[PDB]
């Protein structure tokens, strides 16, 4: 009945209407958890992932001139910019946002959907078009960015390697 | 903790009478939960223990090929 | 010497540990 | 019975793939696998494969599919 | 140890963000 | 000027939680601003690393600690206590907007205290 796992049957909680649907719930999370928090949590740990994918990608042929003489390796970056104070700064910001974004219910118990559906932060200056199949076209590249993210960081753990340089001619 | 999830499963939970099955349940916790607990562990110290005893590592590697008697069975 | 990679699938299987523990909590 | 029906044509479909996988491994293998042992079913040749960290890729991604996909699926 | 960071991210996990959440948990469920 | 009653209840009626006209986000706000402000004197003075160069980093950290197991504190109070809603603070949207009020105040507060200190060493 699941699109995705046709041998499965279809998660009950999950809709067609919601963005990214092929009924791809083996372990039936949304069953565990309410759809609307795992559909935030979805889009928000890709929006996330996406800057991430971007922040390596950017930080590699570049490192912006002020913060210049720091290693662009995750481990060693994330000790240094810690020590200098800028994260503290960052963490702060983004607790900042988190609190602004969502009015004040941020808890898995507070947070509600009255007049938005999950993912809809009211964040649209452009205003390009939002209630249509670019739902999808978000989440397909927040799910890639996801796994791309992860891809990247044990890549950077395995072997001490740049992102670009893994992707010319190299097996261990 | 999978066994533990199926057997309050309505299929799996077992009836009234499985659970009052006194001399089902004393053969099989004698004869198998500590007879052959204590055969297999038997096994253990002859196979495992003792050769390590001896400096002659025995383990899942070369279990099968090492004798733990030079007679065999 | 345990490596990186034997404490981190450690953590994992554990995981699968925490899964199947809240499936049967939540049941009983 | 659906159960036993599970794992009966679970144990058939995992069987036949290594009696499939003894034959084709006798008759040839990979240069770049250095398979010392020519016997397919010996501990030195499991071992071996263990350590290269082939059976450790195969285990994670079988792993995987129990976990992910059998589990679910039983 | 070799991933001698763990304990630095595991202790306050165990320690501080997972006990607040289970009593924030427990407080909702034996409150409502 | 009764004293038990007149200047009680009349200093009272002028304090944030008290007080009409302020939305419930404001009356937070106020409250958080005097909170965060005092709640950084006791880290930054009597902590771990009051002898060391991080004596005022560690004692603002502290109090932004402290103030979001504070602001967690309200969040559960409120969640518990008002199954109804309404534009009121007694109430689960009121409570919900003094407690981003309080929280915002008491880090600004707290950030405001470290910047006088730090002005003025
Ligand atoms: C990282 C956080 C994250 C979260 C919170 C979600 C949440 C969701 N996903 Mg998404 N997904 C993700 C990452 C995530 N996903 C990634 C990286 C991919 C690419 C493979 C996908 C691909 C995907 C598809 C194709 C579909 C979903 C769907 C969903 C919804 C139901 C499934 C579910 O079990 O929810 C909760 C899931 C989790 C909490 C994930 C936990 C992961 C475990 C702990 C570790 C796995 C590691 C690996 C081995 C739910 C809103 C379904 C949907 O209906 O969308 C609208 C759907 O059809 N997801
Ligand atoms: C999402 C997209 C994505 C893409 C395009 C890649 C692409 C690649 N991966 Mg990565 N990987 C990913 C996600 C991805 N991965 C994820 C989610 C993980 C789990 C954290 C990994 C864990 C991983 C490991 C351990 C290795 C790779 C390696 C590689 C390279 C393969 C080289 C090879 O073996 O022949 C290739 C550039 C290999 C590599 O970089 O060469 C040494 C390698 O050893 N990947
Ligand atoms: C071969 C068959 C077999 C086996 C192996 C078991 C095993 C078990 N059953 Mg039983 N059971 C069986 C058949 C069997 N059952 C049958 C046929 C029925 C129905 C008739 C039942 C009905 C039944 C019920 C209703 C329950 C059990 C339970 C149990 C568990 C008891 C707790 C435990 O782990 O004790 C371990 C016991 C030993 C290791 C034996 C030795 C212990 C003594 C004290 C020796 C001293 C220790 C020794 C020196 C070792 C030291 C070790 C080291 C530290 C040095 C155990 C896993 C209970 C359970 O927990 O289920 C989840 C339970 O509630 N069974
Ligand atoms: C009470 C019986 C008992 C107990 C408590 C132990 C305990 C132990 N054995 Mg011993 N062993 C036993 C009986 C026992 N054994 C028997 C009958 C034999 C055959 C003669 C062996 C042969 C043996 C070898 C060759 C090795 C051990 C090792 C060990 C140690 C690690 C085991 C492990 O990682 O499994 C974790 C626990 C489980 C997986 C429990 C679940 C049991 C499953 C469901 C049954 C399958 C058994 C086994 C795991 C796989 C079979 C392999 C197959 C080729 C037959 C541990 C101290 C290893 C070691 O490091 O020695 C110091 C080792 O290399 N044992
Ligand atoms: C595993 C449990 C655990 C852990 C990891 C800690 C850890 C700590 N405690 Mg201890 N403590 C505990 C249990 C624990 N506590 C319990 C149960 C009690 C009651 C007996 C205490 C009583 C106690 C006292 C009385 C004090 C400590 C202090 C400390 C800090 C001393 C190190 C330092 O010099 O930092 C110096 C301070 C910093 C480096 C600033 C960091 C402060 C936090 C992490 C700010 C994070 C802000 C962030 C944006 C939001 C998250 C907040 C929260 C949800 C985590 C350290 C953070 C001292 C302290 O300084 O606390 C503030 C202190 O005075 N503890
Ligand atoms: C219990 C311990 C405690 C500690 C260690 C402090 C420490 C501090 N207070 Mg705080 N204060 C406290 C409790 C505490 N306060 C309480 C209970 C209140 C009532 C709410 C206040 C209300 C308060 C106000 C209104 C002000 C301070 C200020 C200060 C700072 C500068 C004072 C100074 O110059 O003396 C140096 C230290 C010693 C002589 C010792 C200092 C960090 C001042 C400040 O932050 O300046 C920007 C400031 O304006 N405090
Ligand atoms: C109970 C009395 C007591 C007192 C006074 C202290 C005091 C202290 N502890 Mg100790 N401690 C205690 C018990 C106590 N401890 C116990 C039982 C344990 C468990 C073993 C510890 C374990 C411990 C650890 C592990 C650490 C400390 C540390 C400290 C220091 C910093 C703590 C801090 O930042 O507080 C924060 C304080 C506040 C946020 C506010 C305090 C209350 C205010 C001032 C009340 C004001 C009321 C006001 C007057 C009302 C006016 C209202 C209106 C009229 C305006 C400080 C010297 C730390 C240190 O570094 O030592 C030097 C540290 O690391 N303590
Ligand atoms: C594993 C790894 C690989 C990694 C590749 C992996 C698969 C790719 C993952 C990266 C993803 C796709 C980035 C996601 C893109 C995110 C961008 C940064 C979006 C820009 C801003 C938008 C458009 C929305 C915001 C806005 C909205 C709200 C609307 C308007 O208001 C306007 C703005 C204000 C812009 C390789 C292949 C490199 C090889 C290497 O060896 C190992
Ligand atoms: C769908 C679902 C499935 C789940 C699918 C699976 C693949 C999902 C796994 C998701 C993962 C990969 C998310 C990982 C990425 C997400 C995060 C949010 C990335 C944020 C990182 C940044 C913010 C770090 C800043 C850094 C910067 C940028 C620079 C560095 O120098 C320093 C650091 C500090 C590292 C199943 C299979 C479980 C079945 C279930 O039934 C249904
Ligand atoms: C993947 C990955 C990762 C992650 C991981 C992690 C982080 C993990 C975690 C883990 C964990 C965190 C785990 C957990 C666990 C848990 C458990 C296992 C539990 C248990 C329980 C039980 C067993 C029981 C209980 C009970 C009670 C007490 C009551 C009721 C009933 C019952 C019986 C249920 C990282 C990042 C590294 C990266 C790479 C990849
Ligand atoms: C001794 C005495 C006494 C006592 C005293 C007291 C009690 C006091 C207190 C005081 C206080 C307690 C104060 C406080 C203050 C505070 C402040 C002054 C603050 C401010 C802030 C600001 C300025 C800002 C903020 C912010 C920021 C910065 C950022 C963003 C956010 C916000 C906007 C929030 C009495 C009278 C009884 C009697 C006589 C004697």
């Amino acid at each position: 009945q699941s699109p995705a796992m046709p041998f499965l049957s279809k998660p009950p909680n999950l809709s067609p209407d919601m963005p990214g649907y092929r009924g791809f719930d083996p372990l039936r999370l949304s069953d565990a958890f309410d759809v609307n928090w795992l559909l935030e949590g979805e889009v928000k740990n890709g929006r996330v992932a996406m800057l991430a994918c971007l922040h390596f990608f950017v930080t590699e042929y570049y490192q912006f001139p002020f913060y210049a003489g720091a290693p662009k390796l995750a481990a060693p970056a994330h000790d240094y910019f810690v020590k200098s104070g800028a994260m503290i700064q960052i963490l702060v910001f983004i607790g900042f946002l988190e609190m602004v974004l969502h009015r004040g219910k941020v808890l898995y118990s507070d947070m509600e959907w009255k007049g938005r559906k999950p993912g809809e932060l009211g964040f649209n200056p452009l205003n390009l078009p939002n209630d249509k199949a670019m739902k999808d076209r978000e989440i397909n590249n927040g799910r890639l960015a996801m796994l791309g993210f992860a891809g990247i960081i044990h890549g950077e753990f395995l072997n001490g390697k740049m992102p670009i340089e893994q992707i010319t001619n190299f097996q261990p | 903790l999978l066994a533990g999830w199926l057997h309050i499963q309505p299929k799996f939970k077992p009836s009234l009478s499985w659970f009052k099955n006194n001399e089902s349940r004393l053969n099989h916790h004698l004869a198998g939960l500590f007879g052959v607990s204590s055969l297999a562990w038997t096994g253990h110290l002859v196979h495992v223990a003792i050769p390590a005893s001896r400096g002659q590592h025995v383990g899942w590697d070369n279990f099968i090929s090492v004798a733990p008697h030079p007679a065999g069975l | 010497m345990i490596t990186d990679n034997q404490v981190f699938v450690a953590l994992i299987m554990a995981l699968v540990c925490g899964y199947l523990a809240v499936k049967l909590a939540a049941q009983l | 019975l659906e159960w036993m029906r599970e794992a009966e044509v679970k144990h058939c479909r995992v069987a036949m793939l290594a009696v499939l996988g003894v034959i084709a491994q006798e008759f040839g293998t990979l240069d770049f696998y250095h398979a010392q042992s020519k016997l397919q079913l010996s501990p030195d040749l499991h071992n071996q494969f263990v350590q290269n960290g082939a059976l450790q890729q195969v285990l994670l991604f079988v792993c995987a599919w129990e976990f992910f996909v059998g589990l679910p699926a039983l | 140890m070799s991933a001698s960071y763990l304990p630095s991210i595991l202790v306050p996990t165990v320690g501080l963000i997972l006990p607040f959440a289970t009593m924030a948990i427990l407080f909702v469920a034996i409150e409502k | 000027p009764i004293n038990s009653s007149s200047l009680t209840r009349g200093y009272l009626a002028q304090l944030p939680i008290y007080r009409s006209g302020l939305s419930p986000f404001l009356r937070g706000l106020e409250i958080g601003m005097a909170h965060g402000y005092f709640l950084i004197g006791p880290f930054v003075e009597l902590g771990p690393l009051r002898n060391t160069e991080m004596k005022y980093l560690a004692g603002l950290l502290s109090a932004v600690g402290l103030v979001v197991i504070l602001t967690l504190g309200m969040l559960l109070y409120g969640y518990v206590s008002f199954t109804n809603d309404s534009q009121d603070v007694e109430s689960l949207e009121g409570w919900r907007q003094l407690a981003s009020g309080f929280l915002l105040g008491a880090v600004g507060g707290a950030g405001f205290a470290y910047l006088l200190i730090y002005s003025f060493i």
